[PDB]
């Protein structure tokens, strides 16, 4: 439930092949940028970042969870369907 | 244990239905209520199944369920939280010692060691007849007539080991003892004497202010 | 008046207390008991709110609520949904049993009490939840509503008043915690019966939903006596802010264990003297007395001299009136085990709905089995305090405070026993 992870921007790149090392079954790369994750403040930051660059971006609207209505009482109302049968 | 397990004597197949007169009360019951909360009613309607056939099998919890379109498991969960459903068999005459501070200040200890060794019994078995069970349970609201135990749905109060060995022999007997103190008095009143209400109460308007 | 005490049998409002007079309809008509109900209910809800303002009363479950202000919640325009009075007969306190006197000896006062604080609602019905143990307790009342009902005096047009009252008797199932008021309505709802948070207030949001006032035995048995009589006549009892008459029990190391009515703010000691024969073995083996059922923390013989049985003045002793349910222990008793067995009590009637009771609880339970045998050190005596203090005031309900109360009494009071007990199992291991 912690939302602390979701505070900031995040800049990843495509994901590339990773094969069976022969000897010992490791996962092999050779994409340089297989790690790379860079944090941004805003959007605005990130895309200026990717721009001067040079890479072609895909920008995603951060997702905010909607404010709910929430109310113990209705857990016991008199003729509507949000009683609970248990607790 | 608060887990059910089907067994050949107690699974969903187990026979269980309400007699032709107990569906009649069980319309009183449910009358009790609000329409659109016939759910209430679940705690009488499963105490009458106990009544009828002694404890609960998951049979009788489930046509409980069924006939108050209640989901099996808030009926299973209402079994299990309340001390007074049967979810096993027991006994004709259910013993119930009380051992809490007050019954046990006055030696509730002394009681419930000479049903154990009159029965033969431990706490919690069930005679090999199966006339007599075992338990001890919370206060039982009799407190100013400890040491007392509840047999079925009656008390016996003020005892000693003598007396609860002579309900026993009664019950044993067939025959039917009654209830209440075992000591000299009648209910609450302190023995040697009433300290309080000794006049005749007063009549019909005594003590009335004007104005009504 | 600075003096209390020495109740006068004219002034006792349970005059049937002991079952030596008929119980049934004649018999209560012939005491009192449906004297110009009419007259009353047709006075109005604002002017039955009033005297039971006056009188002071306050609630006699074990909260000790002004009860004329908590019935004033009520007393609001209605909006479609039916509005009950809820009476609590569940009486499962350890040391209490005064309500089941009132049921089996006295049941037509606790009905017209139930009409006349249902009038003060504006109620269309009573539910007497009783526990499920008072079978033949039940049996009695469910035989006075028939009465009732038969002579008029509830139901429709009550009392020819022309206000409809039902009276319904609803029986638990054995649980503890169905005293507590909304779980109360929770098991009448038949779920189990695990309190609810507050807000809602039952007055607002209760029994299917809908407003709803909880009101005790005892507190509803006394309102119909309370307007006969007048508000001022009840004040004129007890303390100011402590009014009235009071039923006790006194059980335990007593010579006559019983129940009496007595006036509030009567001295602990005399009541257990005057009433119940005094302390097995004479005062002077008295060793700490529980003043309001297991859930008031005790006090010891010194604080017990002089001590008033009142609200307030329990509360300046750090314990409380609670039900009134005195239970005496002589220096004959093991204290440590003594309080241990209600803390196991707790533990056994916890609902288990909320952290700190459903496993505080339980922890205590063990802390206090060791300090029994002295299988512990000094250390875990402190530690208890504060594991006491972490369950109260946490939890959803009551119950919760009530167990860390006792265990803090104990503490408070009898810490050189516990730790004595440490002592010697230490040499003997
Ligand atoms: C664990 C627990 C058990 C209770 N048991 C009872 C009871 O048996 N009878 C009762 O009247 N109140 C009992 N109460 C108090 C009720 O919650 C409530 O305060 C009372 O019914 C209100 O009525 P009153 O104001 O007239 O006292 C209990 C409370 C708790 C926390
Ligand atoms: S304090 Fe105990 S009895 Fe009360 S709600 Fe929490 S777990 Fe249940
Ligand atoms: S302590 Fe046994 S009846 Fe109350």
């Amino acid at each position: 439930s912690g939302v602390n992870n979701t505070k900031k921007w995040k800049m990843e790149f495509d994901t590339r092949e990773r094969w069976e090392n022969p000897l010992m079954g490791w996962a092999s790369t050779a994409d340089p940028l297989s790690n790379l994750v860079l944090t941004f403040s805003t959007k605005e930051d990130a895309v200026a970042f990717a721009e001067k660059n040079g890479w072609s971006y895909d920008v995603e609207e951060r997702k905010v969870p909607k404010p709910k209505s929430k109310s113990y009482g209705a857990n016991f109302s008199w003729n509507k369907r949000t009683r609970v049968s248990t607790k | 244990l608060f887990v059910h397990r089907d067994t050949p004597e107690n699974n969903p197949e187990t026979p269980f239905d309400f007699t032709p007169e107990n569906y009649k009360r069980i319309e009183a019951i449910v009358k009790n209520y609000p329409e659109g909360h016939k759910a209430a009613a679940v705690l009488p309607v499963l105490d009458l199944a106990q009544r009828q056939n002694g404890w609960l099998p998951i049979s009788a919890m489930n046509k409980v369920a069924e006939i108050l379109q209640v989901p099996p498991m808030r009926v299973y969960e209402v079994a299990t939280f309340y001390t007074m459903y049967n979810r096993k068999p027991v006994g004709k005459y259910h013993i119930q010692v009380c051992t809490t501070t007050p019954c046990m200040l006055r030696n509730s200890d002394s009681i419930l060691e000479a049903i154990q060794k009159k029965l033969g019994i431990k706490v919690g078995e069930t005679t090999p007849d199966k006339l007599f069970t075992l338990i001890e349970v919370e206060c039982l609201g009799a407190c100013v007539n400890a040491p007392m135990v509840q047999i079925n749905d009656n008390y016996y109060e003020d005892l000693t080991p003598k007396d609860i060995e002579e309900i026993i022999d009664e019950l044993k007997a067939g025959k039917i003892p009654k209830p209440g103190p075992r000591s000299g008095r009648f209910s609450c009143e302190p023995a040697g004497g009433l300290t309080s209400l000794t006049e005749p109460p007063k009549g019909p308007g005594f003590g009335v202010q004007a104005g009504l | 008046k600075t003096s209390f005490g020495s109740l006068k049998d004219e002034d006792r409002i349970f005059t049937n207390l002991y079952g030596r007079h008929d119980w049934r309809l004649k018999g209560a008509q012939s005491r009192g008991d449906w004297y110009k109900t009419k007259e009353i209910l047709l006075k109005g809800p604002d002017w039955i709110l009033g005297e039971v303002k006056t009188s002071g009363l306050r609630g006699r479950g074990g909260a000790g609520f002004p009860t004329g202000l908590k019935w004033s919640f009520m007393n609001k325009p209605s909006d479609g949904r039916p509005k009950y009075l809820v009476v609590n007969a569940d009486e499962g306190e350890p040391g209490t049993c005064k309500d089941r006197e009132i049921i089996r000896h006295d049941p037509h006062k606790l009905v017209e009490g139930c009409l006349v604080g249902g009038r003060a609602m504006g109620a269309r019905a009573a539910y007497i939840y009783i526990r499920g143990e008072f079978y033949n307790e039940a049996s009695n009342l469910q035989v006075a509503i028939r009465e009732a009902y038969e002579a008029g005096l509830i139901g429709k047009n009550a009392c020819g008043s022309g206000y409809d009252f039902d009276v319904f008797v609803v029986r638990g199932a054995g649980a503890y915690i169905c005293g507590e008021e909304t779980a109360l309505i929770e098991s009448i709802e038949g779920k189990q019966g695990k309190p609810r948070l507050k807000p809602p207030f039952p007055a607002d949001v209760g029994v299917f939903g809908c407003p709803t006032t909880v009101a005790n035995v005892e507190t509803v048995a006394v309102s119909p006596t309370i307007c006969r009589r007048g508000g001022a006549w009840f004040a004129s009892f007890g303390r100011e802010r402590n009014s009235g008459t009071k039923l006790f029990n006194i059980s335990g190391h007593v010579n006559n264990p019983c129940t009496v009515e007595e006036e509030m703010s009567v001295p602990l000691k005399e009541l257990i003297e005057k009433h119940a024969g005094g302390v097995t073995g004479g005062w002077d083996n008295l060793l700490a007395v529980i003043p309001g059922g297991s859930s008031t923390p005790l006090i010891p013989k010194s604080v017990c001299e002089t001590v008033l049985m009142d609200f307030d003045a329990l509360i300046q002793a750090q314990t409380g009136l609670g039900t009134a349910a005195v239970i005496v222990m002589d220096r004959s008793t093991d204290i440590v085990k003594a309080i241990a067995r209600l803390i196991e009590f707790y533990k056994h009637e916890s609902c288990g709905q909320c952290t700190p009771c459903r496993e505080g609880v339980d922890w205590m339970n063990k802390v206090m089995a060791r300090f029994v045998r002295g299988d512990a050190r000094p250390a875990e005596i402190d530690s208890l305090w504060e594991i006491s203090k972490q369950i109260e005031g946490h939890t959803i309900c009551a119950l919760g405070d009530g167990a860390a109360w006792p265990v803090q009494g104990l503490i408070r009071h009898f810490r050189p026993e516990l730790e004595e007990r440490m002592q010697q199992f230490a040499q003997q291991h």
